[PDB]
């Protein structure tokens, strides 16, 4: 018994917290992007360039946690 | 059909694997255990896409006019300019090698993600029913294998540029002094900068893996769990949404690859 | 338990998806490619008139 | 009540003791009652509403300015 | 056996956290969008277009967690 | 028996978190809508239109989570 | 009996988290309503009408979670 | 038996979550009330009137949860 | 017997959550109070009067839950 | 015996949440205080005064919790 | 016996919550301190004096919880 | 035997928490960066370098929770 | 048996929380540092000096909680 | 899911396509575009000289 289900619960923790961290952090960054864009429309291609530049750092560790949660669900269990 | 849906979902995930010892097309009922079992589907579809990209672009690179371009040429030069601009703005060193690497990543990853869009059972149906082949799954990017192979390639390049442009003394001084730059805390900096370095490729590989694997798994589930008539209404939204996923995950991989190398050389 | 009927459901969704892409996604791309041809053509025509 | 001056570079347009004004400030319409905290804003063109003391309303048209 | 309900409780946690993350992240992004829309009404179609691009990022991880929940609830149990 | 019982606990976490996520996301978005409406009264119906559009994106995942909470509590019950 | 007592805990989570969701969601919304009133005392009714409209959306899922909390706690017990 | 202290924990859950919900909801709304007062320190009675109007709503669900916490705390628990 | 353990635990949770709720709710209200004061000290005693008028409400459910928490811990033991 | 474990756990969680509450409640208030001082440098002693006035309210329930935490850990256990 | 490992888990959570509470509280205070320093940099020694004064008031409950956590880990366990 | 598996339930906590810490920690930081970039759009390449300097300090303690989390899962078991 | 495992789970909870505390505290402090610097580039070296000074305080209590996680795994084990 | 030899297989295919694209595609296309850009801009040189 105790082999399977705890790994499913561990994965459910990893992937749930990774979705919380990613979706709030990306929402905040995108909000500040839209505020700048509404102020400075000519900048929108410049600002969206900087948005993607910064955004790539935000989910890097949440994607670590999702990749390992997939490994524990599919690879081990 | 004798397939239980509960196991139909599983068989999909199982790869076609070639055992370096037996050279045998394994099937989902029993998985053998060794490292040397290449995932046949991934290599073949990956090189098919990457060589198709190289041939189409080489054929225009051979013809290419400085007059009014053909419409097809216009789309190719459009994306050439799209990449060139992104490189020029992000990277301010000389090296010739950055731009083609970025172009290969962007188009090849875009094509690999695009591979997922085609209906999940259609090629497995062709393989099993007509061609009698034992297994198939078509998307390279769904694997960890391809995504870590690429990310480790970029990690090597980081080491190459950082020793080329500023060398061992600068590189080690950054790793040892920065962040604090305080000689009293060098061991802490050594940990923090090592794990910061290693975080960049592992995150690169796992982001793309996790997105494309779960997208495939959704298509598998929709095909497996629901009644087929009901499946169209749910499947159309996910396919549309997935278009945006496949595009942004390719774009983001290219963008970060450039940023990490520009940060490494400067 | 019809792999076919589920393949029928896939075929419905996939044709719906293509029809959407052709009405809504490809024409925006072709319009930009045609705008690029336009900018190239006008650039060359104005360069010839300055040479004259 | 509070003392309001409306003044142009050329001339004075109003002076008096006022109960309230309603004003189309640039970032959305505004209202000034007595004791209102110190504030500074540009305004858009349009009718300002004046409520003089003993409630006697009158309008003024402003082409812009700073409040 | 009692393995089933632990798998259900894991999936329940994972979907709950994914709905919190999605709802808050989009809620913030939409709030800053509406501020921009109030300032620049002629811009709102353009800002609405740019708003969907980042909204797709914000939802990407939540859709992973929803898919894995559905796998555990429907397919494993 | 407990197989039956813990499924109410799972439904409770699913529905509680979906309620928190929905009510917070809509509350933030509505606050920014009321701030715009107070500033720009003539814009009120146009902003109302955009508010409903973006509210429909905010509520999708909470409604998935309550849809599963109702499936669990009535179907596996 | 072993069954009903745990169901008091499942009601306690459903009704508690629905309380957090409705309380904070409406607290934020009403705060922005008060800002709008303080700028425009002359428009205080019109904004109150818009507040009540959006307040009716915000509490919809909390009303679901409490309605079923009452069903589980009193009626299924 | 195990029932009694479990039901007191269930009440303690509902009282904790209702205290959090009410205290944050009213603190946010009251903060916006005080800034609105500091803006127009002569309109305090009107703003206080509208503040109590919305306060009754933000309290409504918390006061349900406290009443039920009370119900179990002195009846079944 | 065991009953002491869960009664002390229920007191610790119920008062710990009431403590967070009151601490942050007053910290937020006080933040807006001190901002409004620093903008114009002449108002400070009027703002102080209205601040305490509001602060009396934020404390309601926290102090109720403390009253029940002390009753449980000492009297029910 | 088994009483020790849950007494120590109760007092730990009780006082952890008290640290969470009081440190954030004063962090926020201290932030708006330091904004005020950096906007308005003369008022500082009057700002410091009224800051201390409200600081005494934030600590009220956290100090109860910490006082009761020492009681559990050293007077009972 | 079981006894010691629960005491380790209790000290672990007590100091983990102390670390969150103090780190975020000092982050918020430090942020408003830095914006103030950027506004009036000739006041940095006075702002340092006040920042340290307030920092002494924030950390008191965290350092109390640290003290108990360290006593339980080294002395009791 | 659970001696191989509860490590993985612990590891899901370790890095899952750190992921929300890092992702929201970067997400806030990137948010303030983008606003300044819209205010100082010429200065951005300076700003981006200063962003990377301070971002480089965000990593460390999330990175330890990741590294020890992986080490617990694959070095310790 | 699992006596030794719970010490790893205690280390995990302690380090996971300390990672949240430090990562958010530095995320906010660094954000306000960036906005200050964007407004005043001549100040950037002075601001960065005060940033490193305040960051030392932010880090110290997370540092002790992480050192206790390391001592639990390595030294007590 | 698990680790595999395929990672090395893809790494070889990747570095080959990297060098092939680098030499053959990239300078030829960028040279074609910049040769067009040159002949268009030198048409302005015609006007600068003619006007002077």
């Amino acid at each position: 018994n105790l082999n399977m289900d705890l790994l499913y619960m561990a994965a459910a923790v990893m992937m749930g917290l990774a979705a919380i961290g990613a979706a709030i952090g990306i929402g905040i960054l995108g909000g500040k992007f839209l505020e700048g864009a509404a102020r400075q429309p000519d900048l929108i291609p410049l600002l969206r360039t900087q948005f993607f530049i910064v955004m790539g750092l935000v989910d890097a560790i949440p994607m670590i946690a999702v990749g390992l949660g997939l490994y524990v669900m599919f690879a081990v269990a | 059909e004798n397939m239980t849906p509960q196991d139909y979902i599983g068989h999909h995930l199982n790869n076609l694997q070639l055992d370096l010892r037996t050279f045998s097309l394994v099937d989902p009922q029993n998985p053998p255990a060794t490292f040397w079992t290449i995932n046949i589907d991934s290599m073949f579809f990956s090189v098919v896409l990457g060589l198709l990209f190289l041939v189409l672009f080489r054929s225009v690179a051979k013809k290419a006019t400085s007059g009014v371009p053909g419409k097809f040429q216009t789309a190719i030069e459009l994306v050439i300019g799209f990449v060139n601009g992104s490189v020029k703005d992000m990277y301010h060193g000389k090296s010739k090698l950055i731009a083609p690497l970025a172009l290969t990543i962007f188009v090849w990853v875009f094509l690999m993600n695009l591979m997922d869009l085609l209906p999940i059972d259609l090629l497995p149906y062709i393989a099993e029913h007509v061609l009698g082949l034992p297994a198939l799954r078509v998307v390279p990017s769904a694997d960890v294998n391809v995504t870590l192979s690429m990310a480790l390639g970029v990690f090597i390049l980081i080491l190459f540029y950082s020793i080329k442009m500023k060398g061992i003394g600068g590189f080690t001084k950054e790793l040892t002094l920065q962040p604090f730059n305080h000689w009293a805390f060098i061991p802490v900096n050594l940990i923090l900068e090592g794990v910061s370095l290693l975080s960049k490729p592992v995150s690169l590989g796992l982001r793309l893996f996790g997105n494309m694997y779960a997208g495939e798994l959704i298509f598998i589930l929709i095909a497996g769990l629901l009644p087929w008539w009901s499946q169209w209404i749910l499947n159309v939204p996910w396919a549309i949404f997935h278009i945006l996923i496949i595009t942004l995950q390719a774009f983001i991989f290219m963008v970060l690859t450039i940023v990490y190398l520009s940060m490494a050389s400067e | 338990m019809n792999l076919n009927a589920t393949i029928l459901g896939q075929a419905i969704a996939f044709v719906l998806f293509v029809l959407f892409a052709m009405k809504y996604v490809w024409p925006p791309l072709m319009a930009a490619i045609e705008k690029r041809q336009k900018e190239i053509a006008d650039g060359l025509a104005s360069a010839e008139r300055a040479h004259k | 009540t509070y003392h309001l001056d409306v003044v142009s570079a050329e001339q004075q347009m109003f002076s008096g003791l006022v109960e309230k004004i309603q004003v189309t400030g640039s970032e959305g319409e505004l209202g000034i009652y007595p004791g209102h905290a110190p504030l500074l804003t540009a305004i858009k063109p349009g009718m300002i509403r004046i409520v003089k003391q003993h409630g006697h309303e009158e309008f003024i048209y402003l082409s812009g300015g700073i409040l």
